[PDB]
Formats: C-alpha cells, sequence, structure tokens
C-alpha cells in the first residue's frame, strides 16, 4: 500500500530539479508498441506489379 | 585576440547543476546573536 | 453562505471532486496505514487528468490497483463533465444563444 | 448454529434502464408505484415509469451533482439536494421549483422528510445537519457535533427522531426539539455512509467498510454484527419481510436476513457495454411500495431492476 | 535570426533545462538559450538529446526491416521511424546510404557522374539532426553570459512575493534591533517614555 | 553464558514498535523486594486488589521513586531521539538538486522509482543511446 510520489510533466511548484529517468518515467507512452499490419505488403506489391 | 580551438573540459549538465547549487540566492542568513 | 453562481462553477466542481476522493481514500486504506499520503494520491489524480486532456497514456509503474482504479474512475467522471459541458456550449454557440466570450474561447479549446 | 434463518427467495436482475449521462447518485419511489425519481451527476432529475421502465420526465435546474431525492407522502412535492449547495422543493403540480432552502456552507449529501410534521432534514459536508420547515423555508435547528462530512440521515415519528451517520466514524442520535445529541455511537472504525430503519421491529442498521451493525433505538444497544460484505458500502435498505440489501462502491451487493444476520445471496452485477471494469459501483438502492422490486442506481450510469426468483428452495445454508 | 549550428554548451544547457522545466515547457527553455526558439529546442531534444534515440551502429535486422518498410511505405519516414526505433532523419540517411551502396556497386566504380551535388552558401534546413560543435577555448561574452544566466535561473525557485517577504523579514529584524537598542539606552540611562 | 538475537523487521505498525520498546524497558527493570514486602505487610488484605477495591486516590510516592521514574523517562526520551540516524553526506556523487529539499525529494524518487528507471540512467551515462 505504498504510494510513490507524483513526478509531473507539467507542474514543478517548488522549482525542483529531477533526474531524467525519473522525469521521463511515463511507462504508458513507452509500452504503446507501434505495431504494423500485414496487408500493407499486399497493397504495395500489387501496386508495383 | 580570440581563438577557436576544440577544448578539453567539455562542460556538461551536471557541472552546471553543481555550480548552480552553490549560488545560494534563497538561503537567508541566520539572525545575529542577540 | 455564498451561492455557486456562474464564475464559481468549475472551482466548486473541482473543490468537491477532491473531497469525494479524500473520503474514498480514507475509507479505502486498511486498518494499519499511517494515514498520511492523501496529497500524493490527489497529485496523481491531477496528473492523470492532465494526461487524459493531453491524450497521453497514463500509467504509474508501482501503484496499488485500488488507488489506480479509483483515479481512473474519477478521471472518467471529470471527462464526462468536461465533454457534456462542451456539447452543451457548442449547441448554444451554434444556435446563437447568449454566450460569454470566454466560453467561446474555452469551447474552441475543448473542441 | 444458535439461530435458524428464514428462507428468502433469491433475487435476479431483469431490467437495465439507461439514459443518464452521469453517475446515478440517488433513487426514490413514489407513494403509489406509478413512477420513481432518480438524480444523477448530469445535473438532472429523471421521472421514470416504474412498470414499463420508460423515461417519464427530465427536470433540469441543478448546477452540480444531485445527491439526494425524496418524494413527499403528505404533500405533492419533490425535494432534492445537490453538491450545488442547493436544497429544492419541486411542486409536481407544475414541475417547477417553488422553494429553495438556503444556508448550507458546502455540498449537501442527503435529505429526509419527517413522516408527520412537515420538516425536512439535510446532511452536509460542512459537518452539520439542518432542520427546515417546509412552509417557511427557514432553519429550525443546526445539528452540529460531527467533525467530518455528514453522509446519511433518517427520520422517525417515535424516539430519537433524527439518526445520522457521518465520515467521522460516529453516529449521533438526536433530539429534534432541543437540537442536541443524545447518543454518540462510535463502534465503527471507518466512515458510516448508510443508516437504515426497520419498519416494524424498532431497530436500525448502520454500515461502514469494516462491518455492518444492528442497533436498538431508545439508547443504541449493540444487538448484532453483520459482517462479510467488506467494501465501502453506500446504501442499506430494509424490506418488511426482513430482507436487507447492502450495495458497495465496487458493485458488489449482498442480500441479508435482518433477524438472524445471515447472508443468503451475493450479487455481482456486470457493467454496461461502454463502461469500464473500475466503474462498477452502487450508490443507491430502494424497494418499491409493493416491496417486490429492487431499484439500484449504479455507477455505470444505469438503473438496474431486480425481482425475486419464483423457483422454490435450492438454498438453506 | 534564430537558430544555426548547435554547440555543446547550448545542448548541455538544454539538457539541464529539460531536467528543470520538463518536456512540456519549451518557451521557458528557449528563454534560457538566445538565438534558439522553442520549436528549435523541442526539435533538438526529440532528434538528438532524448535518451531513447539509438545513436549506436545499425544492426542487420534493423536495416532489413528498414528496407522492408521503405519498400513497404514509400517516403513515410515519420511513420517508419517509430517502428524501427530510430529518428526519421537517421532512418532516411541510412536508407540513402544503403541505396548508395547498391547503386554504386551496380553501375559505377568511385566517381564519374557528377562530382558534387551538396549544399554551398546556404543555411541547413535541419541543424538539429547534426552533432554538436565543441566549445572554443576563448568563450565570448555571449557564451559566458549565457552560462551565468543558466546557473542563475537553475538556482531560482522563488517568486515576487516570497522575495519581498524575505526582505521584509530582514527589515523587520533590523528595525527590531534598532528599537531594541533605543529602548535599552532609554532604560540604561533611565528615561521612562511610554509608547502606544 | 547466554546469547539472544533480536533484530528488527519492517515497521508495519505503531504498536509493534511500542511492544518491542516495552519488552526492552520491562526486561531492563529490577524490582526491590524490601520495598515490596514492606508495602505488602503494611497494606495486608488490599495488596491483591480487584478492579474495584478501594485504593484509587491513595498512593503518594516518595522522592526516590519519582526520581527513578524521571531518570528512566529521560533515558527513554534519549533512546527515542536516536531513532533516525543521519546517513553520511558525500559530495563526490554527481549532484542533481539546487535546494535543500530537492535532494531529499530526489532521494525519495530514487527510493520509489529507482527499481523501474534502471535502463534510462544507463542510456544517459552511455551517451543518450540505446
Ligand atoms: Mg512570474
Amino acid at each position: 500500500w505504498k504510494i510513490p510520489p507524483c513526478i509531473s510533466n507539467w507542474k514543478n511548484a517548488k522549482g525542483y530539479t529531477i533526474p531524467l529517468d525519473k522525469r521521463l518515467a511515463a511507462d504508458g507512452r513507452g509500452l504503446q508498441t507501434v505495431h504494423i499490419n500485414e496487408n500493407f505488403a499486399k497493397l504495395a506489391e500489387a501496386l508495383y506489379i | 585576440v580570440k581563438n577557436k580551438a576544440p577544448a578539453e573540459v567539455q562542460i556538461t549538465a551536471e557541472q552546471l547543476l553543481r555550480e548552480a547549487k552553490e549560488r545560494e540566492l534563497e538561503l537567508l542568513p541566520p539572525p545575529p546573536q542577540q | 453562505a455564498k451561492t455557486v453562481t456562474k464564475q464559481r462553477v468549475e472551482s466548486h466542481f473541482d473543490l468537491e471532486l477532491r473531497a469525494a476522493v479524500m473520503h474514498d481514500i480514507l475509507d479505502m486504506m486498511p486498518e494499519g496505514i499511517k494515514q498520511n499520503k492523501a496529497r500524493t494520491i490527489l497529485q496523481h489524480l491531477s496528473e492523470a487528468w492532465r494526461c487524459w486532456k493531453a491524450n497521453i497514456p497514463w500509467k504509474v509503474p508501482g501503484l496499488p490497483t485500488p488507488i489506480e482504479n479509483m483515479i481512473l474512475r474519477y478521471v472518467k467522471a471529470k471527462a464526462d463533465w468536461w465533454t457534456n459541458t462542451a456539447h452543451y456550449n457548442r449547441e448554444r454557440i451554434r444556435r446563437g444563444a447568449t454566450v460569454d466570450k470566454t466560453v467561446c474561447k474555452k469551447n474552441l479549446g475543448r473542441l | 448454529t444458535m439461530p435458524k434463518p428464514q428462507w428468502h427467495p433469491p433475487w435476479k436482475l431483469y431490467r437495465v434502464i439507461s439514459g443518464h449521462l452521469g453517475w446515478v447518485r440517488c433513487i426514490a419511489v413514489e407513494p403509489g408505484n406509478q413512477w420513481f425519481v432518480t438524480g444523477s451527476a448530469d445535473r438532472t432529475i429523471k421521472i421514470w415509469d416504474l412498470a414499463s421502465g420508460k423515461l417519464k420526465l427530465s427536470l433540469t435546474g441543478h448546477i452540480s451533482t444531485v445527491r439526494g431525492v425524496i418524494v413527499s407522502t403528505r404533500s405533492p412535492y419533490l425535494f432534492s439536494c445537490g453538491e450545488d449547495k442547493q436544497v429544492k422543493c419541486w411542486d409536481l403540480e407544475y414541475n417547477k421549483v417553488i422553494r429553495h432552502y438556503h444556508g448550507h456552507l458546502s455540498a449537501v449529501y442527503g435529505l429526509d422528510l419527517h413522516p408527520t410534521i412537515d420538516v425536512l432534514v439535510t446532511c452536509s459536508r460542512d459537518s452539520t445537519a439542518r432542520i427546515w420547515d417546509v412552509r417557511t423555508k427557514a432553519s429550525v435547528h443546526t445539528l452540529s457535533g460531527h467533525t467530518n462530512a455528514v453522509a446519511t440521515v433518517r427520520c422517525q415519528a417515535a424516539e430519537p427522531q433524527i439518526i445520522t451517520g457521518s465520515h467521522d466514524t460516529t453516529i449521533r442520535l438526536w433530539d429534534l426539539v432541543a437540537g442536541k445529541t443524545r447518543v454518540t455511537l462510535t463502534n465503527h472504525k471507518k466512515s458510516v455512509r448508510a443508516v437504515v430503519l426497520h419498519p416494524r421491529h424498532y431497530t436500525f442498521a448502520s454500515g461502514s467498510p469494516d462491518n455492518i451493525k444492528q442497533w436498538k433505538f431508545p439508547d443504541g444497544s449493540f444487538i448484532q454484527n453483520l459482517s462479510g460484505h467488506n467494501a465501502i458500502i453506500n446504501t442499506l435498505t430494509v424490506n418488511s419481510d426482513g430482507v436487507l440489501v447492502s450495495g458497495a462502491d465496487n458493485g458488489t451487493m449482498h442480500l441479508w436476513d435482518w433477524r438472524t444476520g445471515y447472508n443468503f445471496q451475493r450479487v455481482h452485477a456486470a457493467v454496461q457495454p461502454g463502461s469500464l471494469d473500475s466503474e462498477s459501483g452502487i450508490f443507491a438502492c430502494a424497494f418499491d411500495q409493493s416491496e417486490s422490486r429492487l431499484l439500484t442506481a449504479e455507477a455505470d450510469k444505469t438503473i438496474k431492476v431486480y425481482r425475486e426468483d419464483d423457483t422454490a428452495t435450492e438454498e438453506t445454508h | 535570426i534564430k537558430g544555426g549550428v548547435w554547440r555543446n554548451t547550448e545542448d548541455e544547457i538544454l539538457k539541464a533545462a529539460v531536467m528543470k522545466y520538463g518536456k512540456n515547457q519549451w518557451s521557458r527553455i528557449a528563454s534560457l538559450l538566445h538565438r534558439k526558439s522553442a520549436k528549435q529546442c523541442k526539435a533538438r531534444w526529440y532528434e538528438w538529446l532524448d535518451p531513447s534515440i539509438k545513436k549506436t551502429e545499425w544492426s542487420r535486422e534493423e536495416e532489413e526491416k528498414l528496407l522492408h518498410l521503405a519498400k513497404l511505405m514509400p517516403t513515410q519516414w515519420r511513420t517508419i521511424a517509430p517502428i524501427i526505433g530510430r529518428t526519421a532523419a537517421q532512418c532516411l540517411e541510412h536508407y540513402e546510404f544503403l541505396l548508395d551502396k547498391a547503386a554504386q556497386r551496380d553501375n559505377e566504380e568511385e566517381t564519374t557522374d557528377d562530382p558534387r551535388k551538396l549544399k554551398p552558401g546556404e543555411i541547413d534546413p535541419n541543424p538539429e539532426t547534426k552533432p554538436a560543435r565543441p566549445d572554443p577555448i576563448d568563450m565570448d561574452e555571449d557564451e559566458l553570459e549565457m552560462l551565468s544566466e543558466a546557473r542563475a535561473r537553475l538556482a531560482n525557485t522563488q517568486g515576487k512575493k516570497a522575495k519581498r517577504k524575505a526582505r521584509e523579514k530582514q527589515l523587520e529584524e533590523a528595525r527590531r534591533l534598532a528599537a531594541l537598542q533605543k529602548r535599552r539606552e532609554l532604560r540604561a540611562a533611565g528615561i521612562e517614555i511610554q509608547k502606544k | 553464558k547466554k546469547k539472544r538475537k533480536n533484530p528488527d523487521l519492517g515497521f508495519s505498525d505503531y504498536a509493534a514498535a511500542q511492544l518491542r520498546q516495552y519488552h526492552r524497558l520491562t526486561k531492563q527493570i529490577k524490582p526491590d523486594m524490601e520495598t515490596y514486602e514492606r508495602l505488602r505487610e503494611k497494606h495486608g488484605e488490599e495488596f491483591f486488589p480487584t478492579s474495584n477495591s478501594l485504593l484509587h486516590g491513595t498512593h503518594v510516592p516518595s522522592t526516590e521513586e519519582i526520581d527513578r521514574m524521571v531518570i528512566d523517562l529521560e533515558k527513554q526520551i534519549e533512546k527515542r531521539d536516536k531513532y533516525s540516524r543521519r546517513r553520511p553526506y558525500n559530495d563526490d556523487a554527481d549532484i542533481d538538486y539546487i535546494n535543500e529539499r530537492n535532494a531529499k525529494f530526489n532521494k525519495k524518487a530514487e527510493r520509489f522509482y529507482g527499481k523501474y528507471t534502471a535502463e534510462i540512467k544507463q542510456n544517459l551515462e552511455r551517451g543518450t543511446a540505446v
């Protein structure tokens, strides 16, 4: 039941300096996992043919 | 006369942070011994 | 006992949202908790609302799932309030009804 | 096994009413089973048809979330309260607000009507309960003495006439005439968010996330301890057949024997299609005047309607 | 009259300013670096300073997936780039390098076909994709003043009202010691003037 | 020869540390049998009282008892004041704070998020790569 602190991308009210790994610790935009489809291939190859 | 030449120190961000910590523009002095 | 008239509405909503979250985290913590740590969960909720408005996917790496679920619940509630207010003011701006200039700028910014 | 519990038939959902655009925070049934009110966080009050489940009217006028709604039995009125700080009387002859009750310093969480005097009582977040005359819209008394937000209040005609739990984990049994506390019951460990009155047996129940407790009325004696529904419970309601309903913030709802304190059914309902798993939750539940339908105001912006299963004993512990 | 080539001093002030202000305040960072705007600071961050930008050597499966996606999505480097995990400028540059290593082997030998098609007498359209000049020994008034302003703004956290209240507290302490000295003298010699 | 091991586990409660502290104080104390048998022979029947006997408002402790209590309580206050030992401050680590509170907040960030943000610090120290 421990609550880690809130390192915000917007508010720095007491003007602190936070290390980059703690600053860019937004996991959700790193696990977004840009994944492609397989029907791009059929389209591109058919257009070249 | 100003010389352009590649340096040796190559000042970094943590050096700026360390030299910024010692400015002390918010530490008020203690009250005098009254 | 001042009335929530027109310029107190968003401040009163965000005043009451914090209070509901405070009551829920005082009821949600188990029996042997130090009864601190309310301000941090409130900051996590404000940051989760900012990440909803920015369309940034919000995930805290270590966080208890009741706190995370409750924050997602109240962020969805504030999302609903925000969006229904935007729909209402857009219909008013379209029909030509009496609207403020600030609500026109706020509504453009929401849309 | 010291008691032997009465068999109650299990309940099942048969109707999911939808159409609010916010958490449905309150529900109440008309004295004639023709319609029922809901109030929600979309700042409206909706008259629903109780038989067909069809929206009968929508009443705008609140500036914030509607927290309590009640229909008067002596007079043709509809009292409602909100996070607005506004307490209103709706004349149902005209469907318009005729009287607004002013004086709450913060949000108003619940309200109840006295069954015989025409006196409204309200809970607020400013740690007070107020006592209003309907006809003169004035504060008779300000019940102060809780230290946190006041969550629920009830009324009798008989002794202690005002019973209120609050978020300071205490329950005060009051004097309507004097305006002072008679009994402070501190047995709960977490916040009392629902008190409920039995129609016949002159006892009451009270709920908090640790456990739920049953209590004699004159001075608050401990009688019993109903446990097992360990979540943040929001409402309790009593059937004259001795069925007690406990609905929680996590959507779980338990069905209980009033007398023996036995859990005969657990109901974990499912959310609406668009809704989210973290959004299952019950804020209100109420029986109709026939006491054969259970109306639950849910956190997925729904009204779920339950009735008894007509299949015989497959049950008894 | 903004931009140009990025030096190491500006990039380190940019790193420290991202450490202080975050990746959603670029006009507060670009106030710390003159001759650089907020769009330029943002672009320099996301194109050479983010520690997810793989500045290492291209592997084999990376350039295989590169050729597959570039044949697969023609001239769509902002779409190809998050898939293969590189900056779109690096992705385009390495693709042109791989096409050069096939066109040169297929037709030519070293030269012969048009010696230079590079860019003379011009300003480079994307100088944020290029590595940083080192710092010259004799830093001028601009660079040293920029470093001094950088340290003086990385130190500060207080606003107007806190700074006037600290000075007001020091003035209250000074006038308290002064009235203390006056009252101590009036009680030492002995003169019983009462106050209001 | 005797040997006893008593390390500490995690905190988990304000009552468990109280219980540990009470067992320490209550094992350190030594009873005096002379004063005990004296007060026993003086008090007689009521020396083994119930919840409700009579003596609640009677006892007047002499100076030596209250002096022993005050000295013991001063020792207990000292043992309480030695609870949070200051860790030694090295200035060789690359400092990432401009204030006095910023250092402790960065320490809390290294406590909580230090297990998860272990790749990005490696990326920073190798030159913003990988
Ligand atoms: Mg300013």
